[PDB]
């Protein structure tokens, strides 16, 4: 509703961004930038300008203790945000690397990504499974995390929703005039 | 199949050993009865015809046969709709 209409008004507007900010990092289940990217609010709240907006995504992206060690604040780290940056990062490296590399990673790469043993990695994976961000059987070594790509991805979403367009058009009319020849 | 096996080894397996029997025996005497002629030939609980098993039994049968077809209808297309998702 406030990132919608009403309250924009924008000194009523930073307040509430301020606790948005606080608020994704309240709940480890609020992933990282991700719900203010899906529809109005980073469409809405400026990224640098007061907010402190797109630092967020900057410490998301390149995805390290440092880069929060740089850029985090008083409020949040006096309470603090120690435990939930290694969530963050559980959940932020393993949907990167399976999205970049594509999609099959192995073990001995997640082992020196995440930065923690095998058993470790495997520990890490049951719980990316539990989260469902991740959602097939597990084999040894090779082939180790595969599908649901819930995650943000922007453009990388985007762009393969333009590419399952065209797909979807050749299958469901090539499907139709089949199952029209045999109703 | 058990029923109808019992109802022909009545009406068949009977039947023949009777009348290879009675044809050793020879088959008219004459001055008297034709004793154990009078006694050869009395019917089986099956003579013929247990139609009241039978018809039941085939109008269960279209009955398995319905569901064979309905099973097979569902086959063909669940076959299709996998094969037509998959390969493109």
């Amino acid at each position: 509703l406030l990132g919608s209409y009403t309250e924009d008004n924008a000194s009523q507007a930073r307040v509430d961004a301020h606790r948005c900010i606080v608020r994704a990092l309240k709940d480890p289940n609020a992933f990282l930038f991700d719900h203010l990217l899906t529809l109005k609010p980073v469409k809405f709240l400026e990224g640098e300008l007061i907010h402190d907006l797109l630092t967020i995504f900057v410490s998301a992206k390149l995805a390290s203790y440092v880069k929060f060690y740089q850029n985090n604040k008083d409020f949040i780290d006096s309470l603090g945000l120690l435990h939930e940056q290694n969530m963050a990062k559980m959940r932020l490296l393993t949907f990167m690397g399976m999205a970049v590399e594509n999609k099959e990673i192995s073990f001995d790469t997640m082992q020196q990504e995440l930065q923690i043993g095998a058993d470790d990695v495997e520990a890490f994976v049951i719980d990316a499974v539990r989260t469902k961000m991740v959602y097939c059987k597990i084999d040894q070594t090779q082939r180790k995390v595969v599908v649901s790509h819930s995650t943000h991805r922007t453009f990388g979403k985007q762009q393969w929703q333009q590419l399952y367009d065209t797909l979807n058009a050749w299958k469901q009319n090539l499907n139709k005039v089949k199952n029209s020849l045999l109703s | 199949r058990n029923t109808s096996k019992q109802q022909q080894q009545k009406h068949q397996y009977q039947q023949r050993r009777q009348q290879e029997n009675m044809q050793r025996q020879s088959r008219g005497e004459p001055p008297l009865p034709e004793e154990d002629l009078s006694k050869l030939f009395k019917p089986p609980q099956p003579p013929a015809r247990m139609d009241s098993l039978l018809i039941a039994g085939q109008i269960n049968t279209y009955c398995q046969n319905i569901k064979e077809f309905t099973a097979q209808n569902l086959g063909k297309l669940f076959m299709a709709q996998a094969l037509q998702e998959y390969n493109n």
